[PDB]
């Protein structure tokens, strides 16, 4: 999916 | 809270945000990859982005950032501070209009 990189 | 979509897939979140939203619309739904957790599907520049919400049992946050006691509190912070959610490479994703 269009998931943001959580970092 | 009406932006909370309980039984919706990232696919139906993208369905809703692209047909019923405008840029800046968002919703929280449950995680697929991490069952029992949540995800924010936000709309920016005509496409949908998904942000994982960390529930540590002691607070909620966006795997970094301010920490919150409840999900609705998180959503209110970000709604009230539209510059505060930045995606690693500087770009801001504004949570502006609850989808619903």
């Amino acid at each position: 999916g269009g998931y943001m990189d959580m970092s | 809270r009406r932006w909370f979509h309980p039984n919706i897939t990232g696919v139906e979140a993208e369905n809703l945000l692209l047909t019923r939203g405008v840029d800046g619309s968002f919703l929280a739904r449950p995680s697929k990859s991490n069952p029992g957790d949540f995800t924010l599907s936000v709309r920016r520049n005509g496409a949908v982005t998904h942000i994982k919400i960390q529930n540590t049992g002691d607070y909620y946050d966006l795997y970094g950032g301010e920490k919150f006691a409840t999900l609705a509190e998180l959503v209110q912070y970000y709604m009230e501070h539209h510059g505060q959610l930045k995606e690693k490479n500087g770009d801001v994703i504004e949570l502006k209009y609850p989808l619903n």
